[PDB]
RNA sequence: UGACGGCUCUAAUCUAUUAGU
DNA sequence: CTAATAGATTAGAGCCGTCA
């Protein structure tokens, strides 16, 4: 008692939910997700407490309805109104109406296998951890011993001007070929400052400001990253505001490094994964590696059409997924590693800056069940 | 090793005082907050625009199906979900003569013909509004595709009307501000998306699987512009007043004239959640700078506080200012000059662009949405875009870039700020969505800015968002 | 301008150094 | 005030995708 008995799935869903919302009890197979007592209950309900009823199976149901009757002796708004009028005219019983039951059924049925799983997960990142720094920051007093238009960025060792000094991580007697008057240099006039205090934030001095010192150090890091990328026989692209360093074609083994494809062919055109180096000291020393895709014609010469570049990049980025991005980033980073766990930036004759080849790992608390 | 935390689901209130997390099904199963009577629509344009609009209004009331229903909910009809009838019977049609259309697409200069088009539409709208016995609910604007397509700013056709903006929609919306008429601008491409094809046999863009969201979005925006509300929030506590701030530039002008506009969440004491733009554009004469002068910023904050107090009855304890740029010392001094006695101010800076890509170890789906990476006490990444367990699909396509929420000034809690920011990603009425990738407090202000930029002589600006969205 | 996201190019603007008086 | 070298911040136009 007190109970009333794949092309229109959502129509039936909405109809049943609305009929429940107005206080009409509806029994359907979409309530009990589990299957396997499935027909005996229906037959028992039909035989015992069924008074009025609203393909081989369809024919059998029609025959059952006919036997029961013999024994008894535009828009959807119009349809809804007709259904309501028919229900009211037939005096079909109803109880107190409430939407709380509908909300609870929706919560416990509609989103059953779509919930939150309390499982910890580990994520990679694009931030390359920085291990160690040289013992000092070197400022060389090159007073009237270099040309004024000498163009400091032409040197083989990273250095940038500052007032009348030169800042680098190399010795005081390097790159003497390009700057011949170097031998008559007194060593007591070179400023050496340790990296630990200036990078951690314990260096307040008039010579250089901490934000300025960070900008100088990231400039040296970017310049040395550029020099290293040039060193490894890797071509370059001059981007809108930065520089990207893309591997050539045939450089790797079968266009593969560590079972990862970084350069390939698309239709009659060649594409090349690239990276861009941008070191920052916030929150902690990292060497960020943003990802890009450039396209060329023969694989060595860049194409001089920005519209073609953007169109090809957007066409290629549709099919890329998290796994591909991770694999390509990690493979490109590992290809520039030196021996086992880190690659140095050649910032000195015998002094190097160690940056690890393993990106920072993030650990979580809540995971997502990813149900196929 | 670094840790990740999770932020609880915000949830949104609906009819009968119920609760849910997804707005679409919250409307479908329960209904909107209020009950409207009907919507009356009026087309300005040719007879073709009339035909297109009538076809669209007939299509909105009918069920809509896709290939797979798992991705998006189906459209059952506007009246059934909002409890108010709106069809092509309460219509007021105003003709637009093709002879007049032809006479303006001849000067080969965008300024003159653009201004002529704006005038030729606005005069018809005002004449219909004034000198007719009918009372249209929302005035609808239909624009021919090709004429505007040739009305691009930096384009040419292959002085009284020359010193004006070179865009149609912005100036047209700026010229109806002093009339306070809810006007909705439709490009003919949107609604007449089925009568335009190419010489290839296949559409360039697959629009056969976004029909449902198109219908939901337009229907929700219209119902909002009719004076109704689709949904609100469940846990808006006292002392909460979200306020937006976005910067825009006027391009073609003698002075740079930096344009800053504001939008404001707050309570209206009607047990609802009313969104009004207490915005009157503030000008920065300096070039390139993105900082309000003390006077203009002080005026903005004072107007927001006065609107709240005259709307509720008391100044809230806490005010949130979501901004796309950082702040200076004198700007924060200006905001602190009008701060009430026993109150505190929080300014959230959301730098959208920052390189940080995360990878799951096994699956190709991206990071879960509501994750939060706490770098420090006054910095965090909040993945406003991400995987949604409710719909099992991805909001974005590629690896999302988490927003860099910095508490630039003031003292607050990172958990509470991140939770409030996540909550504010569902209160848009343009599109009935699950969640937004950017807070609407930083997007509706931008839409206001792009609306009320083409003209600066308007006094008594409109308040509600029916006019601008 | 029915929406959203991811992008390309694009200049402008702030800070520090250098050279045009 | 004016022109070069870096980083760090900002906007603006123009284009691509939504199936599976
Ligand atoms: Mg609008």
């Amino acid at each position: 008692r007190n109970k009333i008995f794949p092309d229109d799935n959502d129509f039936t869903r909405w109809l049943a939910l609305k009929l429940i919302g107005l206080g009409y009890e509806v029994w359907c197979d979409i309530l009990f997700l589990d299957k396997g007592d499935f027909w005996s209950n229906i037959e028992k309900v039909i035989r015992e407490d069924t008074c009025k009823f609203l393909r081989e199976g369809v024919l059998k149901e029609l025959a059952v309805a006919a036997k029961v009757k013999k024994q008894l002796k535009m828009s959807w708004a119009r349809g809804l109104k007709d259904i309501l009028e028919a229900f009211e005219k037939q005096k079909v019983p109803k109880e107190v109406a409430d939407a709380s039951k509908s909300n609870l059924l929706y919560q416990q049925i509609f989103l059953h296998d779509k919930s939150v799983i309390e499982k910890e997960e580990i994520y990679d990142s694009n931030w390359l951890s920085i291990l160690s720094f040289p013992e000092e920051l070197r400022f060389h007093e090159y007073n009237w011993m270099l040309p004024k238009r000498f163009d400091v960025r032409e040197l083989t060792f990273p250095a940038v001007r500052y007032k009348n000094y030169l800042c680098t991580f190399a010795w005081a007697y390097d790159f003497t070929y390009h700057l011949p008057k170097t031998e008559t240099y007194h060593k007591s006039k070179t400023i050496r400052i340790p990296t630990e205090e200036i990078l951690s934030g314990s260096y307040d001095s008039n010579f250089i400001r901490n934000a300025e010192c960070k900008r100088l150090i990231v400039q040296l890091l970017n310049k040395a990253f550029e020099l290293r990328m040039k060193d490894k026989e890797v071509q370059e692209y001059e981007m809108s505001n930065k520089t990207a360093y893309w591997l050539e074609k045939g450089k790797l083994e079968k266009d593969k490094f560590e079972k990862t494809m970084l350069v390939g062919k698309q239709k009659d055109k060649n594409w090349h994964f690239a990276i861009s180096g941008a070191s920052k000291l916030y929150p902690f020393p990292v060497l960020m590696i943003s990802s890009h895709i450039f396209f060329t014609a023969d694989g060595k010469k860049l194409i001089d059409s920005s519209s073609v570049q953007h169109s090809s990049r957007r066409r290629q980025g549709k099919n890329w997924w998290n796994n591909t991005w991770r694999t390509k980033l990690l493979a490109f980073i590992k290809y520039l590693s030196d021996d086992d766990t880190s690659f140095y930036l050649e910032m000195g004759s015998e002094e190097k800056v160690f940056v690890s080849n393993e990106p920072v790992k993030f650990k979580g608390n809540v995971s997502y069940n990813i149900p196929e | 090793m670094k840790e990740l935390i999770y932020i609880e689901e915000p949830k949104i209130l609906f009819a009968h005082g119920q609760k849910c997390t997804d707005a679409r099904d919250g409307l479908a199963l329960f209904g909107p907050l209020n009950n409207l009577y009907g919507i009356k629509s009026g087309v300005i344009g040719t007879k073709q625009g009339l035909k297109i609009f009538r076809d669209y209004l007939d299509h909105i009331q009918k069920p809509i199906y896709n290939s797979n229903s798992i991705t998006r909910p189906m459209f059952p009809g506007f009246e059934a979900v909002f409890d108010c009838k709106w069809e092509s019977t309460g219509i007021t049609f105003k003709e637009v003569t093709n002879e007049d259309i032809g006479k303006f697409l001849y000067n080969s200069s965008t300024h003159k013909r653009t201004y002529d088009l704006v005038s030729l539409f606005i005069d018809k709208i005002i004449s219909a509004n004034k000198n007719e016995d009918e009372n249209v609910d929302v005035w609808f604007v239909i624009v021919p595709d090709e004429i505007y397509k040739y009305c691009r700013p930096n384009s040419v056709l292959p002085a009284e009307t020359y010193n004006y903006d070179a865009q149609f929609h912005d100036q047209f919306k700026a010229r109806l501000l002093k009339h306070t008429i809810p006007t909705q601008i439709f490009r003919e491409s949107t609604l007449a998306w089925r009568d335009f094809k190419n010489a290839f046999g296949l559409p360039i863009r697959d629009f056969s699987k976004i029909e449902g969201h198109l219908a939901w979005t337009i229907s929700t925006a219209a119902f909002y512009k009719a004076g109704g509300k689709p949904w609100k929030l469940s846990d808006v506590r006292n002392g909460v007043c979200y306020l937006g701030l976005v910067y825009k530039k006027v391009e073609k002008s003698k002075n740079p004239r930096n344009a800053c506009c504001a939008a404001q969440m707050f309570l209206d004491n009607g047990d609802g959640t009313v969104f009004k733009g207490e915005v009157g554009p503030w000008y920065n004469p300096k070039n390139g700078q993105y900082h309000l002068e003390p006077k203009e910023a002080k005026a903005l904050l004072s107007q927001s506080l006065q609107s709240y107090k005259e709307q509720i009855g008391e100044y809230p304890k806490e005010v949130f200012i979501h901004a796309k740029t950082r702040f200076n010392h004198q700007e924060w001094d200006a905001f602190l000059e009008v701060t009430p006695k026993e109150t505190n101010l929080v300014g959230v800076t959301i730098s959208k662009t920052k390189p940080l890509k995360l990878y799951k170890t096994e699956g190709d789906y991206t990071i879960l949405r509501g994750n939060a990476y706490v770098v420090n006490e006054r910095s965090a990444f909040l993945w406003t875009v991400g995987y949604v367990p409710k719909i099992q699909t991805a909001l974005s396509m590629e690896v999302p870039n988490p927003l860099f929420i910095e508490i630039n000034k003031g003292e607050a809690d990172i958990k509470q700020v991140l939770k409030d920011i996540l909550s504010l990603t569902k209160l848009n009425y343009n599109a009935c969505i699950f969640a937004d990738g950017e807070p609407v407090t930083l997007r509706f202000a931008d839409k206001i800015g792009e609306i009320l930029t083409a003209s600066t002589d308007i006094k008594t600006p409109p308040l509600a968002f029916k006019y601008y969205i």
